[PDB]
């Protein structure tokens, strides 16, 4: 409806090959008001 | 007097627009068959009006 | 590394597109048309 919600959480893992077995409930952030029609996404990192 | 032509509404697309959505892309709309790659003529149409 | 995202549709000038990039110490978050490079990154 022309709302980006965005959710997140962060969790101290102790695993370092899958994701963990357990329950971790994403508390929202953001409802922010654009009006695209979003059908791809990237990712952006950093190059020290 | 010459009627304030700065103001423009979207007149030709080829989906209805969904609520709370804005369409800014000025791109020549087609109409036909003709690939429509710029130069708009008896196939293509400006978006706006 | 990991610092943000850019959703859109063609991801360039002829469709808006979202922005958001998680640097310094504020997130930035900014909806244009940008002409998004091919291979995105932050410069750093
Ligand atoms: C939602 O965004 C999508 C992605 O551009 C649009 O889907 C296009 O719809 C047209 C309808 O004529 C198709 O010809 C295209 O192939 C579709 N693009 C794709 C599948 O990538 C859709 O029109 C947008 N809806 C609104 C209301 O703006």
């Amino acid at each position: 409806d022309g709302y980006f919600k965005i959710y997140s959480k962060h969790t101290p893992i102790n695993l370092v090959r899958d994701l963990p077995q357990g329950f971790s409930a994403l508390e929202p952030l953001v409802d922010l008001p654009i009006g695209i029609n979003i059908t791809r996404f990237q990712t952006l990192l950093a190059l020290h | 007097v010459g009627g304030n032509y700065n103001y423009l509404y979207r007149l030709f697309r080829k989906s209805n627009l969904k609520p709370f959505e804005r369409d800014i892309s000025t791109e020549i709309y087609q109409a036909g068959s003709t690939p429509c790659n710029g130069v708009e003529g008896f196939n293509c149409y400006f978006p706006l009006q | 590394i990991i610092r943000g995202w850019i959703f859109g549709t063609t991801l360039d000038s002829k469709t808006q597109s979202l922005l958001i990039v998680n640097n310094a110490t504020n997130v930035v978050i900014k909806v244009c048309e940008f002409q998004f490079c091919n291979d995105p990154f932050l410069g750093v």
